[PDB]
């Protein structure tokens, strides 16, 4: 590829695993399942799934907090994650379960009344896979119905994002590792929320 | 806002060494196409290189943490890179139309003099590489845009 | 007139009114009544008065948003509005009533009454989401910024019908666009965990 | 940070790296397009509020031909995207300008200077504000003559090569 | 000192004092002692030490804010200091008294050692009174993540105008540099927030 | 977004009140200019934030109450926050950082003319020898003789 006889046209590849040890690297293995990796002993899997592993809607943040025995790598991360969820108000979409330092949460992406004209623009979905997809970013779009032209009405067939610790394992079979996810989130957390009480 | 960054020096230039890439041994860029980064805001090869070179100063000069830490790196995102790249590549996903995913980069290499251009992306579309053919008008505008420097080079 | 012997000086006015399809527009009405557009079907009336709509101290954010009801681009346009206030602490001087989806907020200024109070707070978000023109709405106006007042009394926001009411100034994105960059600035702790 | 958004391309006719304002766009007004000399400033400026909004323009006009519309309009694409359009500090400058009895900015109107023999223009500059009405030609008359300098000064550069 | 035959090296110093009457300017007095200028008036005394002053663990911001009573100015301070640290999930480690309009804020450095409150304390103390900061610290630099101090407590408490600068001269950067990262890295604590 | 504040008053003039120990220093417009361009120099984010606070005293009324609201709103048109951080990670690193005091310029001995100012940089609680940034100050006055070469030949 000589362009113009002169001009050799020559390709370059990062590896971005080299930065493990001071940010957050994401890849997508498959459709269901993607991973953010954390140095070279943990990390967060994320899961697409039509199964449900919390069953209740207690969370209790307040309660993991004073323990203080999660991995604060890992915790900064879904506070990342969650903060960048546009206009969230069904509070009652997300449970989790912080016990014994372990991190579970879970989002209920299931639409009421489904059949009732589009009626999928506004539901909770439509944000929390908005965030997940620039999460996952480098392979994310394979796992929602319409990967791209539809930005507000976002819908996937999967019924609940679930966001577990992992330990660290090469998962990065669909696209490479890379910061770029989690360090985009990181300026559009916060900035389009919603008031709960007149004094934030 | 904007970066500040300042890479580390090469005596001029950067290189990337065998770690830093995938299978291709050792790349190193010249001064001149280098100390673009210093002016641009928009190319995503130059917010990787930052990335990469704060992540090695952190690894060499601060004393490691009894377990890892991301305070670091947040607190150095934004000397670091442009977080609007990530928006504008997020925003073209979105609209269907070709897009950096920050993996894969090409430049274009002078056979007789060893210069290259400062890299650019190489875009994906339905979830893989465009065609030389695709963005063959990327192509040939850095071929010109080096082709100006030569002359440059020659006159001065 | 002709410049050099060879330009001429010509110029632009934008019609910014075909960025509704994107985003909100704002726009000033007269020295009380101003508008926030979205899309060609409503939009938020922002009015000062000497009248109270709302007689109670109130505001159950926590049912607006269980029930969704309310349009979230306009819920959207409150929550930037209200974070953005300066200092704000006097929680008892904003009352509301989002009763079946509907938008209504009422902030009291006289509660606070000289400079670098709430009353004042509440003016200076008030005087950028209604940028374009919102001069009209002062007692004095200009050289003057702790020390923004008004002799209305209340700051009611409130969701109607899209129409033209841009009758003082132009609509422009501007208003709405620079506050959603001091969104969170001035917000004083209230809660450690925050 | 910094806005990252490109405009489009514009016309198949008028030079690619130039933009034009059609119909739809102006107030009481026709077609009207600019060079690529004027607008390849809107990638290099910070300081430029006709750029910011061809950028909002652009932005609008791509939005509502590439994405699938709801059934309602939102606004989350804009809160997201208007960080890689426009400069939000230069809105604060116009901000600081009008509480402090300065001159300034509402980014209602513009205006420029365009050659009467080649149709060449400069990138348009925004037409000032003061005390509820638009400043005199007199009273910015400094500015436009130091731009129709500098538009003389880029044409010898050209002609010299 | 001349450069090439040609150039002579000259030196510029700021006052930043004449900066007062718009932002705080802060400094370092000793290593137990730092400050926040406010205007010409007032402003905050920062003070590493072991002797505690409110023993108990109420912080009653709510009723402070009910009240008004407190200087706008101040109080500002004090939110962008406390959102600006990294971690914080003790609210046991902060103890606050408003009463009056007066000003006392008390942080527990005691459970230091890695990822701990006191490292993130004394990160944004790093900053808050950059110059000269580091005096305070048992490691100056290459130590990031698991910084220590001997002192037990950071106290912030209002005070009046003097001369309280020594070991070096005022300085808007502290406070400046904090505000823009003033809420970035905040752990979440509602599920609707 | 970016720094937008233009200074006030061609060159720029810092006043005695504004210098420790010193009388009025003024810059002309080739130094000055590089203030509305480049985003990693101390000295410019230092000069709007007195050219700020200048006509923030001079154009606003003083509330009988001491506020700082102002500043938490001028503040990013003025000043490069992530150049603040950028010495901030020099200076837990144990490299050599701007603390935004002692700044220093090249004046040219016969015509009076000056280079922007450079920060003197500072570790382990002193300002660096002269001699540990000669290769930067010699550089800097390389490249003042190139920019009067310049413009001798235009
Ligand atoms: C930007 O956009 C580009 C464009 O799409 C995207 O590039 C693609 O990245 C993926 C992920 O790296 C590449 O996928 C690889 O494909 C090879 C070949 O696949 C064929 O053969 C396998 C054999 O099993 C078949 O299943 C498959 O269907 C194909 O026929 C695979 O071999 C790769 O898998 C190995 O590497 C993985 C990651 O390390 C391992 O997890 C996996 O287990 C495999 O490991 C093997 O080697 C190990 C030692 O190195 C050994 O220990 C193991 O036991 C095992 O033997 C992988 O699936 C894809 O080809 C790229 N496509 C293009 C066009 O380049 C970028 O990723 C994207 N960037 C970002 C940041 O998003
Ligand atoms: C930046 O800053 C500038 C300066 O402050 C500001 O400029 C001003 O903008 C406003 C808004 O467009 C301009 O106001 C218009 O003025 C015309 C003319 O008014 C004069 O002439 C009439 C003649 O009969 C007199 O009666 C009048 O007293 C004045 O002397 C008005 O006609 C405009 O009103 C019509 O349009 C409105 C909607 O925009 C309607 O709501 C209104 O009811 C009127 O509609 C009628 O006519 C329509 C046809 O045009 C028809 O379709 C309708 O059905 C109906 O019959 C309006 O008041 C003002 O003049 C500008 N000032 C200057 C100095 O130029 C910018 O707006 C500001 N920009 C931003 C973004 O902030
Ligand atoms: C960036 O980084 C640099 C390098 O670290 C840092 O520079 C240092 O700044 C400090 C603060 O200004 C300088 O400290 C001054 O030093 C003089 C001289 O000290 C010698 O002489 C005294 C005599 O008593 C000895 O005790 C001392 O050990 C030394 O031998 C002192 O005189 C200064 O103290 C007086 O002024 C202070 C206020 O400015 C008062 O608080 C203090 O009590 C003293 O006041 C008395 O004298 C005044 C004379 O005018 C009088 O008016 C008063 O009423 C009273 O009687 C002070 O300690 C230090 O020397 C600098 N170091 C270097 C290498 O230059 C920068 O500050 C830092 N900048 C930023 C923005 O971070
Ligand atoms: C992320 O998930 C893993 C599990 O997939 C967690 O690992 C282990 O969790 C158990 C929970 O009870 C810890 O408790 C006990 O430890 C003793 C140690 O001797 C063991 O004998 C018991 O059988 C039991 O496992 C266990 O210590 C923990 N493993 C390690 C190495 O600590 C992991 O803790 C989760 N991540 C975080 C941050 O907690
Ligand atoms: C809100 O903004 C939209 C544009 O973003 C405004 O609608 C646009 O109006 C123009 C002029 O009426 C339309 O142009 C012409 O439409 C005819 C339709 O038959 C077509 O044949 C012409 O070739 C030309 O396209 C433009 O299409 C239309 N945009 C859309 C999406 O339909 C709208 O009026 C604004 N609303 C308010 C209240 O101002
Ligand atoms: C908006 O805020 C103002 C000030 O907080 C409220 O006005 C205040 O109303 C109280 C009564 O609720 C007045 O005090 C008492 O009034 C009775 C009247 O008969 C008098 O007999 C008592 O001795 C006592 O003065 C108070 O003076 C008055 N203050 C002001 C400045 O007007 C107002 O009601 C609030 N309105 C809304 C809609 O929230
Ligand atoms: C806080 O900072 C202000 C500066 O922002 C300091 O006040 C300034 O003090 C100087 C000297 O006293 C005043 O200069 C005056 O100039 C006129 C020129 O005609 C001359 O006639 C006067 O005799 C005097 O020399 C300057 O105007 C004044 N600035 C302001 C805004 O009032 C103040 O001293 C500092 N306070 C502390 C506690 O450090
Ligand atoms: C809105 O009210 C103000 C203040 O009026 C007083 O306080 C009210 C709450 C109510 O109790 C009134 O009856 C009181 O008179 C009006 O501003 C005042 O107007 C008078 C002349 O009538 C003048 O002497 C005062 O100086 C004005 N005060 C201020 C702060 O400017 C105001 O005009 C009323 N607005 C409207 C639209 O009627
Ligand atoms: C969150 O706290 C609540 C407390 O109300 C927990 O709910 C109950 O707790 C009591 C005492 O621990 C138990 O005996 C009940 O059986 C619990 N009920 C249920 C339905 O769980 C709740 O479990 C806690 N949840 C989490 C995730 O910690
Ligand atoms: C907001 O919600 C609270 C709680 O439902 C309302 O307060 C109750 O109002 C009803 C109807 O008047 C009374 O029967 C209850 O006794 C009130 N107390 C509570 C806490 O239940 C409040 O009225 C609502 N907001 C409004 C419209 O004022
Ligand atoms: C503000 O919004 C409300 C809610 O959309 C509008 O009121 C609704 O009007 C429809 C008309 O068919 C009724 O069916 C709904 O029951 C009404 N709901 C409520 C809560 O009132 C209201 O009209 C809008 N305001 C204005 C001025 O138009
Ligand atoms: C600061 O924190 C330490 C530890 O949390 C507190 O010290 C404890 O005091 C109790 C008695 O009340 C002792 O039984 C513990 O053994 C002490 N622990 C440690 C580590 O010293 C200390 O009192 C707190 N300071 C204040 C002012 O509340
Ligand atoms: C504050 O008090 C603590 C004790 O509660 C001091 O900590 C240690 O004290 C022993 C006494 O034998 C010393 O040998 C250790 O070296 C001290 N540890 C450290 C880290 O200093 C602590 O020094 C006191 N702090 C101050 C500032 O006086
Ligand atoms: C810190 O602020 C308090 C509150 O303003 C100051 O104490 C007040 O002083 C005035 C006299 O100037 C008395 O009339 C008040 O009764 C005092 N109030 C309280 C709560 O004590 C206090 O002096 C300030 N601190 C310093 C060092 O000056
Ligand atoms: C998850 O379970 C629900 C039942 O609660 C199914 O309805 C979902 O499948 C849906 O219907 C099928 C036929 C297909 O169109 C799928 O795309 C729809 O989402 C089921 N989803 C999955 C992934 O199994
Ligand atoms: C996807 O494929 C279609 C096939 O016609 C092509 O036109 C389009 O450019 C491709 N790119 C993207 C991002 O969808
Ligand atoms: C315009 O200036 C005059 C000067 O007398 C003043 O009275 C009037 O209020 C000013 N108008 C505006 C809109 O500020």
């Amino acid at each position: 590829s000589l362009y113009k006889g002169v001009y050799e046209l020559q390709t370059l590849e990062l590896n971005m695993e080299t930065l493990n040890m001071t940010m957050p690297l994401s890849c997508t293995k498959n459709n269901s399942h993607h991973y953010i990796m954390v140095g070279n002993e943990t990390g967060l899997e994320l899961t697409l799934t039509n199964t449900s592993i919390i069953n209740h809607k207690f969370c209790n943040l307040s309660d993991a907090h004073k323990k203080n025995l999660y991995d604060h790598a890992l915790m900064s991360i879904i506070s990342t994650f969650h903060l960048s969820i546009p206009n969230f108000n069904q509070y009652e979409a997300m449970s989790c379960d912080f016990n014994g330092g372990k991190i579970s949460v879970q989002y209920n992406l299931s639409h009421s009344y489904a059949g009732d004209a589009a009626n999928h623009c506004g539901t909770v979905a439509n944000g929390v896979l908005q965030t997940f997809m620039r999460m996952a970013w480098g392979g994310s779009y394979i796992a929602l119905d319409s990967g791209c032209g539809n930005w507000d009405c976002i819908m996937t067939s999967y019924q609940y994002l679930i966001i577990q610790n992992t330990t660290w394992e090469d998962h990065c079979q669909f696209s490479r590792p890379s910061p770029i996810g989690y360090l985009g989130l990181l300026s559009q957390r916060t900035r389009d929320i919603y008031i709960s009480r007149r004094l934030l | 806002g904007t970066f500040t960054w300042t890479l580390s020096d090469s005596p001029g230039g950067y290189c990337l060494t065998r770690w830093m890439l995938i299978e291709a041994e050792l790349k190193c860029f010249g001064n001149t196409a280098v100390a673009k980064c210093n002016e641009k805001h928009d190319e995503e090869f130059c917010d990787m290189l930052r990335l990469f070179d704060f992540n090695k100063q952190a690894i060499q000069r601060l004393k490691a943490p009894a377990q890892m830490s991301i305070q670091l790196i947040n607190k150095a995102v934004n000397a670091l890179i442009n977080d609007q790249l990530i928006m504008k590549n997020h925003l073209r996903d979105i609209m269907c139309i070709p897009y950096c995913n920050y993996s894969k980069y090409w430049y274009l290499n002078h056979t007789t003099t060893g210069r290259t251009s400062l890299p650019k992306c190489w875009l994906v579309s339905n979830g893989s590489y465009l065609n030389e053919t695709h963005f063959s008008d990327d192509i040939e505008q850095q071929a010109d845009n080096m082709i100006t420097e030569m002359l440059q080079k020659e006159y001065m």
